[PDB]
RNA sequence: CCCGCAGAAGAAGCACCGGCUAACUCCGUGCCAGCAGCCGCGGUAAUACGGAGGGUGCAAGCGUUAAUCGGAAUUACUGGGCGUAAAGCGCACGCAGGCGGUUUGUUAAGUCAGAUGUGAAAUCCCCGGGCUCAACCUGGGAACUGCAUCUGAUACUGGCAAG
RNA sequence: UAGCUAGUAGGUGGGGUAACGGCUCACCUAGGCGACGAUCCCUAGCUGGUCUGAGAGGAUGACCAGCCACACUGGAACUGA
């Protein structure tokens, strides 16, 4: 049930008195299969050092998206740093079919079906969390009846 | 083509006969071509040396033209008539274009 | 930005020139290759590259690439020009056809035989 | 009666002749801008009737001359 | 249109059972399956993610035997009509005309049984049909001819085709050397261990 | 300026929101009332009110269930400087449905969900979410 | 002229026409005024085939257009209430 | 189209494998000879050249080139910017143009509803049919986002009148 | 390319066309078109559609069908519905 992927990994530097020394950071997301969506990135002097601090972070800071069956219940605009994400529900429509960065946080929320076409920034890392803020801010036409109706 | 070139055994030639004229023929017979460039290369000497370039089996072309445009060159026909798109490339650039009847009077000019 | 203003300039589009000035809508052409060079590489590179002014059949003289290794092109002999730009030698947009009209294809080469002209040999 | 258009006079003695600027709203097929187009049209004239600053009614006809097939039949008030 | 080298390496670079050794004998035992794919196969299994993408393409194009060309109709014929896009795939593929004569167990395996639909020994209906492409609806019925009928291949592979599944979607019958198509394929009924999401991805882009 | 005074009050809502004040005071109109009407009518705005003679003032009580506002979002999509006009079935429905638009039809002021239901569509004024 | 006649739009070695009224100045599958109905010659023993609308075309013959030697013999080859 | 005869007999190639991008070692060459779409490889361990073995993609086709769109939210109406990245006129007064507070009455142009005519057929799309399947062909339907006229609705915008 | 037009814009009368008309004449009047791009220059048959695109659009106008123009170049008439 955990279902936890990697998205990528990109060396950095820092370049000290001495010299260059190269760390790494891995982007990772986490999700149950239904909501419950989350993220971690981290870093590290080594791959196997720097993704296991991602899934580490990523089982904290964990919040609910709401669902209707396999897709969402509208669309829903989110934007984070430089990057601008739109999606639309399409029910059972062809489906899961986009590329890396934003590929991760779909599947393991749960949804088979939604297409994203992500506009302005394409960065892995500034992609990411434009999903999580635009899924948080998505509201659910069962729980909003507080507002609706009466 | 490999062994012509490569016969030399050297990157030019040895002596100052490197100085040649070039000629381009397009005669309406098929039977001629191949003939008279015999009687042709018989005239050639080691002081000056003649080559046939891009033998026509009639009339003139485009392509024609423009091949003794590249190199400076008589155009001449056993038997021919200058085409509507001959013409124009002809008088345009600076050639020269003459037809003869018969073989000897061909074989004393270009000599 | 504003509405208003669009209405009396729409949008204007770039032309986007196309990278073969030879164009007639012509995938391939041909021309009379007067002088074959031999000139060096771009400033990273370092090498001798086998390339020749083509001057082709409407009128346009333009440099041009032999790919593989070695050739028998010079002087006369129609050559086919496939077309296309990789950047080595500065100026070259074209790329020569092998194994065509005149053009004797690369000797001695197995692999990647539909790229300059080489037959399939009898097995 | 048949159809007809809200324009306006606009020229004043052509000479038994009459033109009419006609205004209309229409919706601009990209943009969706509603930008107000003008058609000026020539109209018959009889009796020199009135002129300039007056909204003159029009309606189709057999042309009496090069273009100017339309004729008019009614105008709203006198002054500007 | 068909491929004709080793079916064994469309098995082993999958690292999947395509079922066509099947034949007289099964479940492998001797195989080399996976392990090493190429010469240089035991380097480690990490791919990319568009390679699994692709990956799942070749799995379904290798069990039923389709080029990319013919099978490019299929997603265009699935994604046209209704439903899911994805079950409609291998509904469409469940329907050919080999893959129906190797589930009622006329075929020993998938390529036999297009083997046998091309010599014009299958008839639908009555009439012939040559082409394994040949699509199956509702309430046909499809049954080997008098000519060639009761021979060891066709006898052999009605033997142990009672060993396989034995699907539900079609009467197995075997008793006149016929078959009936009842009803089209549930989702549950194929697929499993194949994804159809996998596949459907890789032509959107 | 005054020019949009629909536009303001959309406005008006978005900045009484964000800053949690309760009560929200502006000038009053024929269109003006009926807008936020609707508001009411669906459940989005606590209430709408009137005070005055020579120059009524409208006082729209803001409603909050929780921290965050009740209104999403509320944006000017036909706008002085370019109209936007619906048909029938041209009405377009904001998040799957879930909330309302405006939209001024012949009879009156209403919704895209009860301009559907009526048979008749008009001028949409803007998107309540 | 005025003709109803049959336009050849099918296939190669497979013919399916077209009986349409048309002006005889225009070429077969050119310019026509409207199409009636449609007559396959390959078709088999079926329910459908040949289709042909009388109340059309006794309409355009009342209005002066001629009828060809094949439109005359689908219309008595189908008959009317038969 | 159908039936018979003989026998695996008569019938698979092409690109590519450094990352992008599915698919790797050895040998030879040693900034040489060459590759290359982009960033780049080769100056003596080249998975980037050439050959070989292996592999992947695809198939009577496979590549390259040329051509247009997509990607390109990089002309952005839908659907972008303008402090410091390409970008606010040096500033102002202003005609045409664009737009306009609030109330009532009116007009019904814009807008919205319904009807009628037309928007050829084919094509595209949907449900069927006939060529052994398919391409192809075809019945009907939908659609053709349109324009005009006529009869209505009057919130909004415009015209007009009094405020 | 910002000014462009003397049969040019309109009228009356006569002639003319199968038919309305500066269509073509005589006379009279000084207008006509144009920043909502006239005129000039460059390029091009147009449309149903084709291709691409989620759509909006973009590019395109082979084959199929509709309309138009042209028939070695230039100009004119006859016959005939």
């Amino acid at each position: 049930e955990l279902q936890e992927k990697l998205i990528a990994v990109n060396r950095v530097s820092k370049t000290v008195k001495g010299g260059r020394i190269f760390s790494f950071t891995a982007l990772t997301v986490v999700g149950d299969g239904n909501g419950r969506v989350g993220f971690g990135y981290g870093k590290a002097r080594e791959v196997p050092a720097a993704i296991q601090k991602a899934m580490e972070k990523a089982r904290r800071n964990m919040i609910n998206v709401a669902l209707n069956n396999g897709t969402l219940q509208h669309p829903v605009k989110g934007v984070h740093t430089g990057s601008r994400v739109f999606m639309q529900p399409a029910s059972e429509g062809t489906g899961i079919i986009a590329g890396g960065a934003m590929r991760a946080v779909l599947e393991v929320a749960g949804v088979h079906n939604v297409l994203a076409k992500a506009y302005g920034s394409t960065n892995p890392i500034n992609v990411v969390r434009a999903t999580i803020d635009g899924l948080e801010n998505m509201n659910s036409p069962e729980m909003v009846a507080a507002k609706r109706g009466k | 083509q490999q062994k012509s070139k490569l016969e030399n055994m050297f990157a030019n030639m040895t002596e100052g006969e490197v100085h040649e004229v070039n000629i381009v023929l397009k005669a309406d017979v098929q039977g001629s071509v191949e003939a008279i460039s015999d009687s042709l290369l018989k005239l050639s000497t080691d002081e000056v040396k003649v080559k046939i370039i891009g033998s026509g089996v009639g009339g003139i072309t485009e392509t024609d033209a423009t091949l003794a445009a590249a190199s400076n060159a008589i155009l001449v026909g056993f038997n021919v008539r200058a085409d509507a798109s001959a013409r124009k490339v002809i008088e345009a650039e600076s050639l020269d274009l003459r037809y003869y009847s018969v073989i000897y009077n061909l074989i004393d000019e270009v000599k | 930005a504003t509405v208003n203003q669009l209405v009396r300039k729409p949008r204007a589009r770039k032309v986007a020139k196309s990278n073969v000035p030879a164009l007639e809508a012509c995938p391939q052409k041909r021309g009379v290759c007067t002088r074959v060079y031999t000139t060096t590489p771009k400033k990273p590179n370092s090498a001798l590259r086998k390339v020749c002014r083509v001057r082709l059949t409407n009128g346009f003289e333009v440099t041009s690439y032999i790919g593989g290794e070695g050739h028998n092109l010079q002087e006369h002999s129609v050559i086919l020009i496939r077309g296309g730009r990789v950047k080595d030698l500065p100026g070259v947009r074209y790329h020569t056809v092998r194994g065509a009209l005149d053009c004797s294809g690369v000797k001695d080469r197995k692999q990647a035989r539909s790229k300059y002209g080489v037959k399939r040999p009898k097995a | 009666k048949i159809r007809t258009l809200q324009g306006r006079v606009v020229s004043d003695k052509m000479e038994k002749s009459i033109v009419v600027a006609i205004e209309r709203f229409v919706k601009h097929p990209i943009y969706g801008k509603f930008i107000k187009r003008t058609t000026k049209l020539h109209v018959h004239d009889e009796n020199n009737e009135c002129g300039i600053g007056d909204v003159v009614e029009i309606r189709e006809c057999r042309p009496l001359s090069k273009t100017k097939s339309w004729t008019l039949v009614r105008v709203v008030e006198k002054a500007v | 249109a068909r491929y004709l080298g080793p079916k064994l390496k469309l098995s082993r670079r999958e690292g999947t059972d395509l079922f066509l050794k099947s034949g007289v004998r099964a479940i492998d035992t001797k195989c080399k399956i996976e392990q090493a794919p190429g010469q240089h196969g035991a380097r480690k299994p990490r791919l990319s993610d568009y390679g699994v993408q692709l990956r799942e393409k070749q799995k379904v194009r290798r069990i039923y035997g389709v080029l990319e060309r013919q099978f490019r109709n299929y997603y265009k014929e699935a994604a046209r009509l209704k439903g899911n896009t994805g079950e409609n795939l291998l509904a469409l593929l469940e329907g050919r005309l080999d893959n129906v004569v190797y589930r009622m167990g006329f075929g020993a395996t998938r390529a036999e049984a297009r083997q046998l639909v091309s010599h014009k020994a299958i008839m639908v209906n009555g009439r012939v049909v040559n082409i394994a492409s040949y699509q199956v609806s509702p309430n046909d019925v499809v049954s080997i001819r008098e000519k060639a009928k009761k021979q060891s291949r066709v006898k052999a592979a009605l033997e142990l085709a009672e060993q396989r599944e034995k699907p539900t979607w079609l009467e197995v019958d075997a008793g006149k050397m016929e078959g009936t198509f009842k009803r089209k394929p549930e989702r549950s009924d194929l697929s499993a261990d194949i994804n159809e999401h996998l596949i459907v991805e890789l032509y959107s882009k | 300026s005054m020019q949009d005074p629909i536009a303001d009050m959309l406005t008006r809502i978005r900045n009484g929101q964000a800053a949690n004040k309760a009560a929200v005071t502006m000038p009053s109109s024929k269109l003006k009332v009926a807008i936020a009407n609707v508001l009411k009518e669906e459940g989005f705005i606590e209430d709408f009110k009137v005070e005055g003679d020579t120059k009524p003032e409208l006082e729209l009580t803001l409603k909050y269930f929780q921290g965050k506002a009740v209104v999403e979002s509320i944006q000017r999509v036909s706008r002085p400087g370019l109209r936007i006009y619906k048909r029938k079935d041209e009405l377009p429905k904001v998040m799957a449905g879930l909330g309302i638009a405006v939209v001024s039809t012949s009879k009156g002021v209403m919704t895209d969900r009860a301009a559907r239901q009526a048979g008749l569509g008009g001028e949409i004024i803007c998107y309540v979410a | 002229m005025v003709t109803i006649r049959l336009a050849r739009h099918g296939a190669k070695k497979r013919p399916f026409y077209q009986v349409v009224v048309a002006d005889s100045r225009n070429a077969r599958n050119g310019r026509f005024i409207e199409r009636v109905g449609f007559f396959n010659p390959i078709a088999s023993e079926k329910e459908e085939g040949t289709r042909l609308d009388l109340d059309r075309i006794a309409h355009w013959v009342g209005q002066g257009a001629t009828i060809s030697d094949r439109v005359a013999a689908l219309i008595k080859e189908v008959n009317k209430a038969a």
